RNA sequence: UGAAAUACCACCCUGGCGCGGCUGGGGGCCUAACCCUCGGAUGGGGGGACAGCGCUUGGCGGGCAGUUUGACUGGGGCGGUCGCCUCCUAAAAGGUAACGGAGGCGCCCAAAGGUCCCCUCAGGCGGGACGGAAAUCCGCCGGAGAGCGCAAGGGUAGAAGGGGGCCUGACUGCGAGGCCUGCAAGCCGAGCAGGGGCGAAAGCCGGGCCUAGUGAACCGGUGGUCCCGUGUGGAAGGGCCAU
RNA sequence: CCUAAGGUAGCGAAAUUCCUUGUCGGGUAAGUUCCGACCUGCACGAAAAGCGUAACGACCGGAGCGCUGUCUCGGCGAGGGACCCGGUGAAAUUGAACUGGCCGUGAAGAUGCGGCCUACCCGUGGCAGGACGAAAAGACCCCGUGGAGCUUUACUGCAGCC
RNA sequence: GUGGAGCCUGGGAGUGAGGGCGCGAGCGAUAACGUCCGCGUCCGAGCGCGGGAACAACCGAGACCGCCAGCUAAGGCCCCC
RNA sequence: GCUGGGGCUAGGAGUGAAAAGCUAACCGAGCCCGGAGAUAGCUGGUUCUCCCCGAAAUGACUUUAGGGUCAGCCUCAGGCG
RNA sequence: GGGGUUGUGGCGUGCCUAUUGAAGCAUGAGCCGGCGACUCACGGUCGUGGGCGAGCUUAAGCCGUUGAGGCGGAGGCGUAGGGAAACCGAGUCCGAACAGGGCGCAGUCCGCGGCCGUGGACCCGAAACCGGGC
RNA sequence: UGGUUCGUGGAGCCAUGGGGGAAUCUGGGCGGACCACCGCCUAAGGCUAAGUACUCCGGGUGACCGAUAGCGCACCAGUAC
RNA sequence: GGGGGGAACCUGGGGAACUGAAACAUCUCAGUACCCAGAGGAGAGGAAAGAGAAAUCGACUCCCUGAGUAGCGGCGAGCGA
């Protein structure tokens, strides 16, 4: 506030689309997690061994992806980035689909 | 009770890079209304008659007698 | 102005526009020219 | 108690990874018509400086 | 929306839904109070007048009732048509808004108060030429003019004779 | 023939009757709701489906309520002024005040825009039918005093002026780098892509000789788009682009 | 020429007249007032009534008689205070004070700074020129996006009535 | 040119009534302790100290403290002094 | 007409031969408690010591002009040299 | 060597406030004593002292104490970002682009101090407004 | 019209002053206009501990006060006045 | 049986303004202050015509989270599941 001018509320809300009324559309959200860090543990990473670990957490649906080198180990996830899907094609897991 | 008291927000005209100063391609070298100065070597000018560098180099002010005044830019050799 | 008026250009059956300014009274009574559409390239272009 | 975010801001501005505050360009809501593509086209996002420090202290929790 | 302190006789404005034209304007600022604008107006169509007063603030709402010169072409229905000898547009003015529509002439040039491209007052000139096509060769006798209207004239004025007639009094003001 | 012409077909009027459905306006008479009354009545009179009252509609409405009634200002008020352009003040960079001096703008051009090729003015002295003192013509002399839509300024005939042929780059995706700058804006912009215009080509064109011709957000409207679309599909409604 | 129509009777330098002490007349030794007229009514006028009116009036103006200390112009006298003694004994105000004049100077009106001049210490009765003396955080004036009362064809409502 | 210089990121400000003098202009009357800008200065915050009789901004001079030492500034050197 | 006693009408309400008078010694809207520590861009006031630095009274916008916001000018810590 | 006093001599315009500028003849104060004004809660942002670090931390409560400390992982901040969104992801947006160019590779928990927000927020002060009563 | 985060919004849901006005399980309501699928639940009768709020009253504590403080009242105070 | 009282707390029936928006009216303050009725050691609420997307949960209240989120909004101030 102040001057009695127009704050700098002159700049506009291109932020178009930010609120209907019933509310927010309940849809599934994805958690990053770069293979770069599953490298921490060597077993069978499952979105939970993750939450409990220290990454993702309740955010729900996990999408292992990104930077870092893969490792010889099965990775259950809800999604994979084209790139990590690859780096894991270097021998590992690809338990896509997921969910009942 | 007058009939005046008006004017226009100054525009700040004139040479804005003097002879021997190093520029970069883009720098507007001169702001002016008419063509007090004219384009030169590696010196295109704009719609409003604004001379601006065309290549990284130095600025030179060639005075051409009754032929006008020029501002060139001899790139760094 | 009034005799002036704003206006755009439609790609002939479709979208896109240019939006120039006709000029009523003087050379008016409709008007179209050639101009490039965001989609594909170059065509006529009518007012509306 | 617990600071309230300034909805009117979050509704038109964004804090960036660097810390930058990005607001959409201003000036094309109904000016258009006799405006170069240059002008009208030049409506991408922009830095905002010295006023984001202010502007930022209102997106506190967000 | 022009205020009042900025009026001048001749300025046309919209008041009480109607069209006027300040004809008297006098700034009044007595005592230490706020100033006041005391004017007198005239409807554009009816003659009705009305002096009024306003404070310094109060805005009015200027109108654009410019007066081009139209031109009669032909009758039709209970209306008659004119034309702005300028942009040659076509105006179908209802007999009422054509002052002295009679005593007129299918081809005479008159004046109209264009208010959004529609005359609300069509006056001819104070006196126009007209061919009497009536009257007994018999003094102050009635004479039907080419426009069907009738007028009082002297003797000598006989059938076919073109005369003059003040379009305000429809009185014989001499011959052609 | 007259303002109009004439057939045959159209559409549709003015007013009219015919069936098909659809909606209203009143006139009376009644009594039993409701109202008023009556030597105190489950009854008699009068009014009467009106009024009264309940929900809803449009309007009148300082009787009352809440408020608003701008700033600058050689005190205030009245006057004048309020944004933008040009010149001076402004003290040879820029910038710089005053109810200091003096003027402009809120537009305009589909050619007054691109490009390519051509042409050179105002004036002055002669010389010439109608012809002022400049209508048109001829000869010199004339570097710019002409012109450049409009104020003034800078600019400019080695065109920014005049004329003509094709055209529409008054492009869309972009925009290095700068000017100006408290923010916000404003201004210049080479080069790349797409797809074009002109030119033999070199090249030139993302309006206009240049500085005014303007208006943040909000809220809405029109196209477009397919982005979201409250269990699903789809709509409703939004979003983005454009105006 | 303009208007909806252009102020009739009557009254008019008026509780109304700017100019204005209008101009005549009256009254006076002398009259901006008063009375009577005149009428270029800045800016009367007929129920926000016009013009008159006997009577009435602690109403406002002018004049004269009478009579006065109102005055020329002040004098004497009485009582109650004032002053003195005994008794009881407040007050506002108060930065602290060892608190002079003139000419300067200084925020532009000095006991307080400079220069010069005056001036032994301390009271009592008096006087009011200064201490920008006391008293009320100026009524006036402007400011405040203060507050209220009042108004209306300001905005928006509400009661009410249709 | 090592300076209570500069530059960059960040925390905290106060300020947004200026005033006199000089010089250059405008307004004013070739007025004002007037007024409005520009360059500079001082007061402001140096009503601390010397000079100017006395006196914020004119001349001299930037006061850490102490001394019964010395040289100077402006200004002064007959007496007050 | 004045007058005693008994009564009724009160807060945007009463009463008023009208002045905005009177409604318990201040009525252009009573008094008390409450909302309430209303709001006051205004005035006043703000308390121990020493040390270093040390402004501003400008610009731009401002129902702004005696108030603000950004900048300019001050300061502190870290970095650069 | 010091205390008290102070005759003469020199120098010397109260204090605060407010102001461009006050001894000022501008404000406040009769004097003395005591009461008298920048704080707190929850947030936020810098800074800082420590803990632990790709992680850091619990809240209500529960068990224990009864001036004893544990438990408790729900949750929170952080490990990714871009885009209005679908979505994609060390990238993504715009775009037709494989040009360009815009945004993109660090924490947390306590104590402490500065400052901001929300509250009466440094302390007194209204003219007023509204409710219920007298 | 009110309640909800929902200020007329695409405005459901809950409640109801007015008008109209059902059915009894092939009945009825909801899943944010609406429609169709797919689900959830049984309105128009009633009651129900416990967990929670407060502190006139009793007690226990206090990096709470210590007679201008602490309650207004340590004292014969809601008193004198 | 009832009636009246009870410091707060409780529910229900009514219900402001100053304020904030640096005016102001929607909005805010706030269904707060206050008034009235009732309740009792507590009151309300309470066994789904609920939630809401989960092959889901399973009265109600209460604390912590979720969350200053979803939203609401002169899309302002700010309100806030
Ligand atoms: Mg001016
Ligand atoms: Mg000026
Ligand atoms: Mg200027
Ligand atoms: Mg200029
Ligand atoms: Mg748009
Ligand atoms: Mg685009
Ligand atoms: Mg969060
Ligand atoms: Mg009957
Ligand atoms: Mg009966
Ligand atoms: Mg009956
Ligand atoms: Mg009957
Ligand atoms: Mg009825
Ligand atoms: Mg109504
Ligand atoms: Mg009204
Ligand atoms: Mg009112
Ligand atoms: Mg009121
Ligand atoms: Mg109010
Ligand atoms: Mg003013
Ligand atoms: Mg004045
Ligand atoms: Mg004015
Ligand atoms: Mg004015
Ligand atoms: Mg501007
Ligand atoms: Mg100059
Ligand atoms: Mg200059
Ligand atoms: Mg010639
Ligand atoms: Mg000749
Ligand atoms: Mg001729
Ligand atoms: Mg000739
Ligand atoms: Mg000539
Ligand atoms: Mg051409
Ligand atoms: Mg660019
Ligand atoms: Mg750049
Ligand atoms: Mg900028
Ligand atoms: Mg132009
Ligand atoms: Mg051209
Ligand atoms: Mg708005
Ligand atoms: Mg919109
Ligand atoms: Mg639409
Ligand atoms: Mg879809
Ligand atoms: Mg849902
Ligand atoms: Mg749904
Ligand atoms: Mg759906
Ligand atoms: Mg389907
Ligand atoms: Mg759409
Ligand atoms: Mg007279
Ligand atoms: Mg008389
Ligand atoms: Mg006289
Ligand atoms: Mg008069
Ligand atoms: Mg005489
Ligand atoms: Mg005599
Ligand atoms: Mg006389
Ligand atoms: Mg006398
Ligand atoms: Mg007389
Ligand atoms: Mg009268
Ligand atoms: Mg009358
Ligand atoms: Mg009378
Ligand atoms: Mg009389
Ligand atoms: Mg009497
Ligand atoms: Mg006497
Ligand atoms: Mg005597
Ligand atoms: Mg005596
Ligand atoms: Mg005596
Ligand atoms: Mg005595
Ligand atoms: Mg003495
Ligand atoms: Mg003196
Ligand atoms: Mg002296
Ligand atoms: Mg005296
Ligand atoms: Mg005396
Ligand atoms: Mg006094
Ligand atoms: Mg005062
Ligand atoms: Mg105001
Ligand atoms: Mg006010
Ligand atoms: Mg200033
Ligand atoms: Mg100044
Ligand atoms: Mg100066
Ligand atoms: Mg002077
Ligand atoms: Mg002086
Ligand atoms: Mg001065
Ligand atoms: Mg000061
Ligand atoms: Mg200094
Ligand atoms: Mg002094
Ligand atoms: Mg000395
Ligand atoms: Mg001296
Ligand atoms: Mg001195
Ligand atoms: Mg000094
Ligand atoms: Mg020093
Ligand atoms: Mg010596
Ligand atoms: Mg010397
Ligand atoms: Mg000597
Ligand atoms: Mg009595
Ligand atoms: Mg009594
Ligand atoms: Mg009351
Ligand atoms: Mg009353
Ligand atoms: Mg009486
Ligand atoms: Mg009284
Ligand atoms: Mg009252
Ligand atoms: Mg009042
Ligand atoms: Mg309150
Ligand atoms: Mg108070
Ligand atoms: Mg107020
Ligand atoms: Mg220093
Ligand atoms: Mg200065
Ligand atoms: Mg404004
Ligand atoms: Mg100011
Ligand atoms: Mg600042
Ligand atoms: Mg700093
Ligand atoms: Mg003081
Ligand atoms: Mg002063
Ligand atoms: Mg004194
Ligand atoms: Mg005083
Ligand atoms: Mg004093
Ligand atoms: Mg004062
Ligand atoms: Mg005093
Ligand atoms: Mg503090
Ligand atoms: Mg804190
Ligand atoms: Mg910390
Ligand atoms: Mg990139
Ligand atoms: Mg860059
Ligand atoms: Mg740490
Ligand atoms: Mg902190
Ligand atoms: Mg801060
Ligand atoms: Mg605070
Ligand atoms: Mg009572
Ligand atoms: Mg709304
Ligand atoms: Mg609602
Ligand atoms: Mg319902
Ligand atoms: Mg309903
Ligand atoms: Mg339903
Ligand atoms: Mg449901
Ligand atoms: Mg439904
Ligand atoms: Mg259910
Ligand atoms: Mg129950
Ligand atoms: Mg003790
Ligand atoms: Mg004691
Ligand atoms: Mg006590
Ligand atoms: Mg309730
Ligand atoms: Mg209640
Ligand atoms: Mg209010
Ligand atoms: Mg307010
Ligand atoms: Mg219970
Ligand atoms: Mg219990
Ligand atoms: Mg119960
Ligand atoms: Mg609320």
């Amino acid at each position: 506030f102040e001057g009695g001018r127009s704050t700098t509320l002159m700049r506009l809300p291109k932020r178009g689309m930010q609120g209907q009324v019933p509310g927010e559309i309940k849809r599934p959200r994805y958690q990053g997690v770069n293979l770069k860090d599953l490298a921490r543990f060597e077993g069978e990473v499952t979105p939970e061994l993750l939450v409990r670990a220290g990454l993702l957490k309740k955010g729900y649906r996990l999408k292992i992806l990104g930077e870092g080198e893969a490792k010889p180990l099965k990775v259950v996830a809800h999604a994979f980035s084209k790139s990590a899907l690859e780096k894991l094609k270097a021998a590992g897991g690809e338990p896509v689909l997921l969910e009942a | 009770s007058t009939r005046n008291g008006r004017d226009s927000q100054a525009k700040r005209l004139g040479v804005k890079r003097y002879e021997g100063q190093v520029v970069r391609a883009g720098n507007i070298l001169v702001r002016q209304r008419g063509t007090r100065f004219k384009p030169g070597k590696n010196v295109g000018m704009g719609r409003d008659f604004t001379l601006f560098a065309l290549v990284d180099g130095v600025v030179e002010f060639q005075d051409r007698g009754r032929l006008g005044r020029y501002v060139h830019v001899r790139p760094l050799a | 102005v009034r005799i002036k008026l704003l206006l755009e250009c439609t790609e002939c059956k479709r979208r896109n526009y240019a939006t120039e300014k006709n000029k009523r009274n003087t050379p008016n009574k409709l008007e179209l020219r050639k101009y490039c559409p965001w989609c594909r390239k170059h065509t006529v272009h009518r007012e509306v | 108690p617990k600071m309230k975010t300034h909805k009117g801001a979050k509704k038109r501005v964004k804090i960036t990874a660097s810390g930058k505050v990005v607001a959409m360009k201003t000036g094309k809501r109904h000016l258009n018509w006799q405006k170069s593509g240059k002008e009208i086209r030049q409506k991408g996002r922009k830095f905002v400086l010295a006023k984001p420090e202010a502007e930022r202290i209102k997106l506190l929790l967000p | 929306m022009i205020s009042v302190t900025d009026l001048r006789p001749g300025t046309k404005v919209k008041m009480d839904g109607g069209l006027w034209e300040c004809v008297e304007y006098q700034h009044q600022k007595l005592g230490r109070g706020g100033a006041k604008v005391v004017a007198k107006f005239k409807n554009l169509e009816t003659g009705a007048t009305v002096e009024r007063t306003f404070n310094s603030g109060e805005k009015l709402e200027d109108i654009y009732v410019e007066t081009r010169e139209l031109q009669y072409l032909y009758p039709e229905g209970e209306e008659m048509v004119f034309m702005d000898l300028e942009t040659y547009e076509q105006f179908a003015v209802p007999r009422s808004r054509v002052v002295g529509a009679e005593f007129f002439k299918e081809g005479m040039t008159a004046l109209g108060d264009m208010y959004e491209g529609q005359p609300i007052k069509v006056t001819p000139p104070t006196v126009v030429e007209l061919k009497v096509v009536d009257t007994p060769p018999g003094g102050s006798k009635p004479a039907t003019l080419e426009t069907g209207a009738v007028v009082q004239v002297p003797l000598f004025v006989e059938p076919g004779e073109v005369i003059k007639v003040d379009t305000r009094t429809g009185e014989y003001v001499g011959r052609a």
